[PDB]
């Protein structure tokens, strides 16, 4: 994509937040229509600047849009905490097809932030009859998208079957992740308490379990 | 109103072809151009191409010129403003970078400067270009676990593990149950494994009111597991 | 493009409004001659083309009674209300038909009339004959 | 004040002024549905509603022959003649009616239509034809 934006963007609640689109001298971004598209990663995005500085129908005036002659601006006014997604740009002609950008992050600080939820599983009969062990680490409702997980074996640290996934945003406005650690059952025997420590930004929840009880 | 559906999950090899499809219904199918655009993780999206049903006038991008062919039904009237068209889509020389979300939408004007443009888009349809083989799932219960010890919170779930193709749709006693039903994505193995969990939040009293039943349908491999959670707990802080 | 008589029913507006002229001449002249004298069944086609121009007069009174007067495009004074049909320009003229658009509108319809009936000349008129004296 | 149609009958002509389209709007259209097809008596009302609209079309002729063509208030270059009804301003619009207005021009009432249509458009079309080229 030669339609470059910015990097990555913040703000603060219930200001204002600007995003940049532009690009090559083909991709000129000045005799072409610029649109704008709010773009939730995984689920449904929505249309809400086109052509120009028209919005679509239904759109709050909160969003505004502008083009100078070698780029197009994208205005955000009275920043909400469903405003915290990725944006895109697209620019085209009347025969032309989409031409998407390089992408904006937009992450609206401000808020009241969210202690987080940490609970731990071990794995169930039926997969001792399995003979696998699985620990289950699930974690929500925290505000900052970023966590770090460790996995401590009778509060000794494990590398291998460690496994993390990404920050997921919650439909509350929240965010969301998990993290397994794998095991065999002579490893599972052969140990005394399993601990799940995941470290916060301004706390640290641990959640500790025992193939004994 | 126009409440479009795709086509269902398939898994296919490189070298090969598969077909989309683009099921329409709510609004006029000729009135308005139908565009498709892809999402792959190699080059992020990229529109593929429109098609007028009316018109029959196609436009591609150059680089979808000669591997997509884009095909659409005439289309059929219910009411004086309502159609149920339908419009195809093969792809051809599938590589390892045609691996995504794929997209067909409606046009958004009948005249002026941007009347392709898409509005309505449909739910999607994801493809996986791959040599490897279809694997069904193994399915496992979840204890359930303690979320509030004042409140009173279980968390029970299923545990679907180790396929390769396409993921999988769960359901809750037959859809009876939607309050609490989190679901979790996928994971990625060395070996090219994908694997996840779900879960709902049940109140701790009903234990001998409701049976909680998880139902998988894994539409690639076309099996299905109706697993039975048991109400019995492990959790120190959920017997209470 | 002319498309006939009712060639853009189903098109947009602003397409439709360039065959006003084409709908507006078929409607009036229809004419059947009569010369022929026959009794009972003259008197039934007689009664529909004498109230096809009563109807044809009423619409005539109603243009007459508003500021616009002319049998073409007109503007008026009287502001849109945001309350009818809560759309934004190029919206209707470019996604609409007029079909469509009088069933959207045939909710507040009859409250425009009386706008366009009283707010209109029976203030513009008095303005006219205050304002015309110096 | 409404009063509805003909309520400013015995009013002033001023008061009257105020109520001209609802006046206008009830003699046009009174329209009966004639679809039963009756033999005899179907003719009777037939001539009726067709007089009716031939005396509008009298009235709408005399009022198009003239400067004025507007179906509302209009001025004219004809002036007033100090011969007819000799009265002051203010004496007329607050102190009577229509009804009495038109018996007391019923006298010199037949020459102001031959003013009107013969010293105004017989020479205000032709100084508008030679002043129009400049
Ligand atoms: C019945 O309903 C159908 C479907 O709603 C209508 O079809 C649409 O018709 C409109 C125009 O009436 C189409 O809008 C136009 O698309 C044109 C496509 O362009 C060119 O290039 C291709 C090659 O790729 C050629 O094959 C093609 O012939 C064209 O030459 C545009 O060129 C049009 O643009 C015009 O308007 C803009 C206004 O901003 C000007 O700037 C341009 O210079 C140009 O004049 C226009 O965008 C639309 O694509 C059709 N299909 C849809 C909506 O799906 C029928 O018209 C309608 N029929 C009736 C009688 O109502
Ligand atoms: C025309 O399209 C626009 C945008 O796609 C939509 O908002 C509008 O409702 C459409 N018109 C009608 C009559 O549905
Ligand atoms: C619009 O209509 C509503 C109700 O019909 C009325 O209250 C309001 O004053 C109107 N506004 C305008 C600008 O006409
Ligand atoms: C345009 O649309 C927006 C959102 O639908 C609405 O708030 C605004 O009042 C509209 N403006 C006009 C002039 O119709
Ligand atoms: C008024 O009328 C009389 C007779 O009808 C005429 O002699 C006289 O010239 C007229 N005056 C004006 C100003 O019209
Ligand atoms: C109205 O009153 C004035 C003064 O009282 C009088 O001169 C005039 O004749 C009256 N109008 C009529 C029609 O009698």
């Amino acid at each position: 994509s030669v339609l470059t934006q910015s990097a990555s963007v913040s703000g603060s609640l219930g200001q204002s937040v600007t995003i940049s689109c532009t690009g090559p001298n083909s991709v000129c971004c000045s005799h072409k229509s610029i649109s704008w598209y709010q773009w939730p990663p995984g689920r449904a995005p929505t249309l809400i600047i086109y052509e120009d500085n028209e919005r679509a129908p239904g759109i709050s005036p909160r969003f505004s849009g502008y083009k100078s002659y070698w780029s197009a601006y994208l205005t955000i006014s009275d920043l909400r905490p469903e405003d915290e997604t990725t944006y895109y740009c697209c620019s085209y002609t009347h025969n032309s097809g989409c031409v998407f950008g390089t992408g904006t992050k937009v992450s609206v600080l401000g808020q009241s932030k969210a202690n987080p939820s940490v609970t731990l599983f071990p794995p169930s009969s039926e997969e001792l009859q399995a003979n696998k062990a699985t620990l289950v680490c699930l974690i929500s409702d925290f505000y900052p998208g970023a966590v770090t997980v460790a996995w401590k074996a009778d509060s000794s640290p494990v590398k291998a079957g460690v496994e993390t996934t990404t920050p997921s945003k919650q439909s509350n406005n929240k965010y969301a992740a998990s993290s397994y650690l794998s095991l065999t059952p002579e490893q599972w025997k052969s140990h005394r308490s399993y601990s799940c420590q995941v470290t916060h930004e301004g706390s640290t929840v641990e959640k500790t379990v025992a193939p004994t009880e | 109103e126009g409440q479009l559906v795709q086509s269902g999950a398939e898994l296919k090899k490189p070298g090969a072809s598969v077909k989309i499809s683009c099921k329409t219904s709510g609004y006029r199918f000729n009135f308005y151009h139908i565009n498709w655009i892809r999402q792959t993780a190699g080059r992020g999206p990229e529109w593929m191409g429109w098609i007028s049903p009316y018109s029959g006038d196609k436009n591609l991008a150059p680089a979808f010129q000669d591997r997509v062919i884009m095909t659409t039904d005439t289309e059929v009237p219910v009411t004086s403003f309502t159609s149920t068209g339908a419009a195809y889509m093969e792809i051809r020389n599938l590589k390892f970078d045609d691996t995504g979300t794929y997209f067909c939408a409606k046009g958004l004007l009948r005249d002026g400067s941007s009347t392709w443009l898409p509005y309505l888009w449909g739910q999607g349809t994801l493809l996986t270009v791959s040599s490897a083989s279809t694997k069904g799932p193994s399915v496992f219960p979840l204890a359930p676990s303690s979320k509030s010890t004042s409140g009173g919170t279980a968390a029970l779930g299923c545990l679907v593990k180790d396929y390769f193709p396409e993921p999988v749709t769960v359901s809750w006693n037959s859809g009876a149950l939607t309050s609490g039903v989190h679901t979790f994505p996928a994971v990625l193995q060395s070996s090219g494994l994908y694997s996840l969990s779900s879960v709902v939040t049940v109140p701790s009293s009903s234990l001998g009111t409701q049976t909680y039943i998880c139902n998988v349908n894994h539409k690639p491999s076309n099996t299905k597991v109706d697993k039975r959670v048991e109400p019995k707990s492990c959790d120190k802080g959920l017997e209470v | 493009v002319f498309l006939g008589f009712l060639g853009a029913a189903g098109s947009t507006m602003g397409a439709a409004s360039m065959t006003l002229t084409v709908q507006a001449r078929n409607l009036l002249s229809g004419n059947p001659d009569w010369l022929p004298d026959m009794t009972v069944w003259g008197i039934k086609q007689l009664q529909a083309r004498v109230l096809a121009v009563e109807r044809y007069l009423r619409d005539q009174q109603l243009l007459g009674i508003w500021g616009c007067s002319g049998k073409l495009i007109c503007c008026t004074n009287v502001p849109w209300n945001s309350s009818w049909s809560n759309r934004n320009l190029s919206e209707i003229w470019d996604n609409m038909t007029w079909l469509q658009w009088d069933k959207e509108i045939s909710n507040y319809t009859q409250i425009i009339y009386g706008l366009l009936e009283e707010s209109q000349n029976q203030q513009e008129k008095n303005e006219q004959d205050l304002l015309a004296l110096d």
